């Protein structure tokens, strides 16, 4: 929805040269065991011995598949959002139409 | 599932690439440290936690703008082996970079792109950027082309080259190596974009009233056009357009794809809100020919096939209002085998703004790709610059003694006299 | 029992779908999580027609997707209604076909429909009894138009004596949006009179001409267009699924409206179409519906009836209403209009009358008549195939996935003698 | 729906231009800055959001006036880029502004003109403004209306110039360029109406009662007459009248459209009160000859046509019986093939005020656009001033080497003569 303000906001075009004036104004190594913190390599020393890829990946899975639900609930919702403006638009031209005549 | 990967190589090729990549992360809400604080998958590409890695490589002799990149503030996010740098400048000779000092550092391209295309699933094809009128880029650039042609064969390359303007130059000798990487370029890819210079200063000074451009302001501009092509692939719209959907529509033949583009609308916020910006008024201006990106008069030769996209909240019946009065007008003419010319898109997120830039926010855009029999004056007249040197054999033995062979100027000058010959066969009536 | 799969290829198809589903659910009153919450007892009585049954009560359509790319089945998931559809049962490439019909009926759709045809099977081999198949795609693109015709061929090579039902979008010259569509029009019409029962054409340049004159709204949208055909096509079948009067399937229309077995082109309108501040005004009576019925700028073609004669016509009136009247009315507006009514057919309009009515409406009206007016839009494809063709224009994408141009002109040929002896009938006198 | 454009050219005309477009804006009551704090959209578009466009283009080759506008308190109002301004002045050289510096701007005035004629959709016609007796005024203004007479054909044209007066003149040269262009718009122009300053001061300093008058109490009185003129298209009346409703009622033969006005009542606040104007006095003193606004004497010929527009509260029967007492006047007789040569128009709203302007508020007033026999003597003193210095070629080197040729000052000279003998056999009874 492309969208602009009343003329005074922008308040800068009256013959500007302000947009002219800008431009005047700009003138033994131990790393493989030591990956950074930050790094995904990284596993924590405590945690070095859950030894199930089986519990695990099912855990994981499941948060994998529920960010998938409630990302899908989202982009439906802004489909619906377009639509419904055009729908209350039209409707709106209707009621429009009729204030002008009864005016 | 559907990826790109872009290739920049040169100095204005690496020039621009910046300018592109300003926006996309600016488009898809990505920090300049690459942090976010599922659209992106188009170009980039998820590292499991956290940051996002560009789909793309930056390629030069020179090691100075590279430098630059991994100083600025966009240090954190390109891979840091993937901004392959050389050492000795090919220094405007087009065989230094093809045959002396290209050839030892394109292995290691190739092994990039090579890991960069292993990683994606659902490859759409190449984009390819780079100035024509140096040693470097169009030396490069013909030979990265040549060999992507045999390694993958039928995936599709994009060339948004930027040939020298008519009489505006910066070098002396830029006609020799810009005939030689067209006759490199002529069979070898499936797309190739006009982008002189000249054009885009008279666009920057008679709409955004800039006396004093330098060459940020054109790659924006440039970037904004690139952003509008690949919209359609990541963001949900009406009427959507693949990469791929190209080559059975603007293309009639496999000699003839060069093509010229144009924007609209170009405006200033300081004046763009008094005016209501109607999807007419902007269609009217995209085919102005003084709205050209490169400076070319469309009126001096026949429309082939215009394919254009909108953005934004345009309806079609609006647009095919439009279609009908440019139909309607007389000084512009379609060939005559062609009845209809027009691809239509349409698709509903507008342009993103940069800040500090100089377009302001609109609510409507639409950019162009048309088709046009006129490109052949380009053609002509770096033909007729060549020919002059090349009558007393100036400037040669800085080629020759780079191992390139006497005759190879020839048979670039023969494909040159083809191609014309080609479009002026092509354009005559039945 | 005598039921119906639905099938529909490409985007065009895919969006027609995504709201003719959404109307027939609306209609059934079902939530779109597919849980039954109507009002009337015969809501559920034919619900076999469509929907499937499934363990916990809920109901799930038996549509198969198919496309060549993921984007735009991706994109019907997230809109409204689109958990209905089986995931088992979307199906596409990782590559697409461009808008090139060779790529996707040689090359890509060959490899792939074998996955379809799988599901397709294992539906049609499972229903009860089946009353037959009907197919909704576009015949300006190239997977949908390449694709479902070979599907087309497919099942009709399995089951010859099943009825086929396809709703075949043909681009118009007015709003064009691709440069290729004569090519892949003209060779999807060569393979669709061959197997197709039953072919009902709709053009967007009427959907808009209707759009913007009888309902007089200001912005049309493609989901405006959508649902004019997701009711013209819930029309057809409504007695199938409801009792009336005089019951008609899919097959006595196929009986009724095909004198000879290659005129099967037919073109639909509905009625009534009011606007929203005259739909007080209007009183919905038999001569209403049927004088708009008639209307020239009513017919979803922008062909026009009265340049032709009816070889016959149907009318599927809904709601409950006396037969005298409309016998009586259907009498009167083929006595007033014998110039338009061929001759040597006596009595050549069918009736029939359901006795529920489209949710919020009391009487409605579904148009089906077999004209010679139809030849105008063959005539004009042609026209520009041939202006396309004799330059060889945009021919080597296709010739060079193992296609010919003998292909060409048997189909040019075959399309041609359709056109005239489509035309043949229309000067026969008795 | 019904639309008008009005073309300002010269230093006379931007002035005259400046004092119609303040009294629109009060009118309509649109702020200066463009901004409101149906009926604008005759001399207004709607941007959308907020403010609004005018439907003008100011033209001038000296940049003084334009940048006098570009600064004032209307500097909001018009489009930055419809001002089209030159570097260099004719400098009252006729040759020079239609031969040497004005075809180089033309093209930019049409391309403006195209761009607004293409967003009206009701096109009454065209309205321009030109001092006669100036260089670029005269030449631009003949240029402007022979290239549009070509473009759009059938559109009408409404000029309102300002010929020289009898004996005060403020340049030298002026008889050769006013000959010049009277040739030029002789063949051109749909309408054309008398202005000179001579007989405006007179009103001036006889009912204004100012004894300094400046250009602007001139201008004002002259865009009063322009508003009501123009008042029946935008505002409701009980009988109206159009723009392309006068060749037909005040233009017997396509040659003779040359007329003369008047206005009533022109009185001050200090003394307006006093009476109570009713309509015969009005209409009587509109009819007086020395309330000519062009310094002519009615009572040396005959009249052809009369239209006269009254404004306010009005009854048509005080209008008809206010008519029948001029009829009955010995002192003003018609043309003897004319016997009904009035045309009347009655509209609602009064004229408006300007603050700080000379003209009171009334709730009546009279404007009439009298055609008649009577204008042939400023041709014929025009034509003696011109013929004392042609006869020995004086000031001819100034036009000669401006790339006129010696004969066209000739032609213009028989045209004028042709003229004149049309309108004494015009005037003669049967
Ligand atoms: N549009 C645009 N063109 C540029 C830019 N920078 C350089 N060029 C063009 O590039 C041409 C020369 O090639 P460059 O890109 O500058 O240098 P190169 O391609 O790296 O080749 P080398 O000289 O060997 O380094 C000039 O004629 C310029 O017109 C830029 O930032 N924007
Ligand atoms: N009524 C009226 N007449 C004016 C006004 N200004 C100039 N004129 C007349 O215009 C005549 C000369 O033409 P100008 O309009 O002044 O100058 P121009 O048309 O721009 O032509 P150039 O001299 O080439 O610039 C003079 O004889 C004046 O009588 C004005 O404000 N009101
Ligand atoms: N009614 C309708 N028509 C559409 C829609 N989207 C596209 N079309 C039409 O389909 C044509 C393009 O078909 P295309 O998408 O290329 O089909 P595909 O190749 O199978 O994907 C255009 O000419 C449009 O007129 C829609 O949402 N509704
Ligand atoms: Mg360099
Ligand atoms: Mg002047």
């Amino acid at each position: 929805s492309v969208q602009p303000r009343t003329r005074l906001e922008r308040e800068a075009m009256k013959d500007k040269e302000s947009i002219e004036k800008t431009r005047i104004n700009q003138r033994v190594k131990q790393l493989l065991h030591n990956p950074d913190p930050k790094s995904t390599l990284f596993i924590p020393e405590n945690q070095r011995f859950d030894k199930d890829f089986s519990v695990f990946d099912k855990q994981q899975r499941d948060q994998r598949f529920a960010t998938k639900e409630v990302a899908l609930e989202k982009h439906r919702i802004e489909a619906l959002e377009r639509e419904s403006k055009r729908w209350e638009q039209m409707e709106n031209q209707v009621n429009k139409e009729q204030v002008k005549r009864q005016f | 599932m559907r990826e790109v990967i872009s290739i920049h190589v040169g100095q204005g090729g690496i020039q621009v690439g910046n300018a592109c990549w300003e926006l996309f992360c600016l488009e898809h809400g990505i920090q300049p440290d690459g942090q976010m604080p599922d659209a992106f998958n188009t170009f980039f590409s998820e590292t499991g936690a956290g940051k996002h890695v560009p789909r793309a490589v930056f390629l030069d002799l020179e090691p100075t703008v590279i430098d630059e990149v991994r100083t600025g503030t966009y240090r954190q996010l390109f891979h840091p082996e993937q901004l392959i740098s050389g050492k000795e400048d090919a220094a405007n000779n087009f065989a230094r970079g093809h045959y002396t000092i290209g050839k030892e550092i394109v292995d290691l391209c190739l092994d990039r792109i090579r890991k960069l295309a292993d990683n994606c699933t659902g490859l759409q094809g190449f984009l390819v950027f780079n100035s024509v009128g140096g040693g470097t880029g169009s030396g490069l650039g013909s030979l990265l082309l040549e060999r992507l042609s045999v390694d993958y064969g039928k995936k599709s390359k994009l060339g948004f080259t930027i040939y020298p303007s008519p009489q505006v130059s910066t070098a002396v000798v830029e006609p020799y190596n810009s005939i030689l990487s067209t006759h490199s370029l002529l069979e070898h890819t499936d797309v190739a974009v006009m982008l002189d210079n000249e054009a885009i200063y008279d666009i920057c000074r008679r709409n955004l009233d800039i006396e004093r451009p330098t060459y940020t302001n054109l790659n924006r501009l440039i970037a904004q056009v690139i952003s509008s092509l690949t919209a359609s692939l990541r963001f949900d719209g009406a009427l959507n357009v693949d990469i791929t959907e190209f080559q059975t529509n603007l293309v009639p033949y496999p000699r003839i794809h060069f093509m010229l583009s144009s924007y609209a609308p170009i405006i200033s916020a300081e004046k763009a809100y008094h005016e209501q910006l109607s999807v007419a008024e902007i269609t009217n201006s995209a085919f102005e020919p003084a709205n050209m990106m490169a400076k070319c008069d469309p009126r001096h030769g026949k429309y082939m096939a215009c394919s254009m996209m909108y953005r934004g909240d345009v309806v079609p019946k609006d647009v095919n209002a439009s279609i009908a009065t440019i139909k309607t007008k007389r000084t512009i003419q379609f060939v005559d085998w062609c009845p209809t010319g027009f691809k239509v898109g349409i698709n509903y997120q507008p342009p993103t703004v940069v800040p500090g830039g100089d377009l302001a926010k609109v609510m409507r855009a639409v950019c162009m790709i048309s088709n046009s029999t006129a490109i052949a004056e380009v053609f002509s007249r770096l033909d007729h610059k060549f020919d002059l040197m090349y009558a007393k054999r100036a400037f040669v033995h800085w080629y020759v003694g780079e191992g390139m062979e006497e005759g190879e100027f020839s048979e670039a000058r023969e494909d040159l006299a083809a191609l014309e010959k080609d479009y002026e066969e092509v354009g005559i009536e039945t | 029992m005598r039921e119906i799969v639905h099938i529909q290829g490409g985007q065009c198809g895919n969006q027609i779908g995504a709201k003719f589903w959404e109307v027939i659910s609306d209609e059934h009153g079902i939530d779109p999580t597919g849980t039954y919450h109507g009002d009337s007892d015969l809501q559920l009585e034919r619900i076999n027609v469509y929907y499937n049954e499934a363990t916990g009560g809920r109901y799930v359509p038996r549509a198969i997707l198919m496309d060549l790319e993921p984007g735009t089945m991706d994109s019907v998931r997230a809109g409204p209604f689109g958990q209905l559809f089986r995931p088992d049962n979307f199906v596409f490439g990782q590559t697409g076909a461009g808008n090139n019909w060779a790529k996707g009926h040689y090359t890509e759709g060959a490899e792939l429909i074998d996955s379809v045809l799988d599901v397709v099977r294992k539906e049609a081999e499972g229903c009860d009894c089946l009353q037959g198949f009907q197919i909704t795609h576009s015949l300006g693109g190239g997977t949908g138009s390449g694709m479902g015709t070979l599907l087309i061929s497919k099942v009709r090579e399995e089951y010859p004596d099943r009825i086929m039902e396809t709703f075949s979008v043909v681009p118009s010259p007015k709003v064009s949006d691709t440069v290729v569509e004569p090519y892949n029009a003209t060779l999807s019409v060569h393979q669709l009179v061959e197997n197709a029962d039953e072919c009902m054409v709709i053009d967007n340049e009427a959907l808009y001409d209707i759009c913007f004159r009888t309902l007089k709204l200001t912005t049309p949208t493609y989901g405006d267009l959508n649902h004019l055909v997701s009711a013209a096509m819930s029309g057809v079948t409504c007695c199938l699924r409801f009792p009336g009067q005089l019951n008609s399937d899919l097959r006595k229309l196929a009986v009724n409206l095909i004198p000879f077995p290659r005129l099967h082109f037919f073109m639909i309108g509905f009625a009534p179409l009011t606007s929203r501040g005259s739909q007080q005004y209007r009183a919905l009576t038999v001569p209403e519906l049927t004088q708009q019925m008639f209307d020239a700028k009513n017919m979803m073609c922008a062909a026009d009836p009265r340049h032709g004669r009816y070889l016959t016509a149907s009318a599927l009136f809904r709601g409950r209403m006396s037969t005298k009247e409309v016998d009586e009315q259907m009498l009167n507006v083929q006595n007033k209009n014998s110039s338009y009514f061929v001759e040597w057919i006596p009595n050549n309009i069918k009736s029939s009358i359901c006795d529920i009515p489209p949710k919020g409406l009391k009487m409605a009206v579904t148009f089906v008549g077999n004209s010679t007016a139809i030849q105008e839009m063959f005539k004009r494809v042609a026209e520009q195939f041939t202006a396309m063709f004799r330059r060889k224009a945009f021919l080597h994408w296709y010739t060079g996935e193992g296609m010919d141009e003998m292909e060409f002109t048997e189909a040019e040929s075959n399309m041609n003698d359709l056109v005239s002896e489509y035309q043949q009938y229309q000067d026969a006198t008795a």
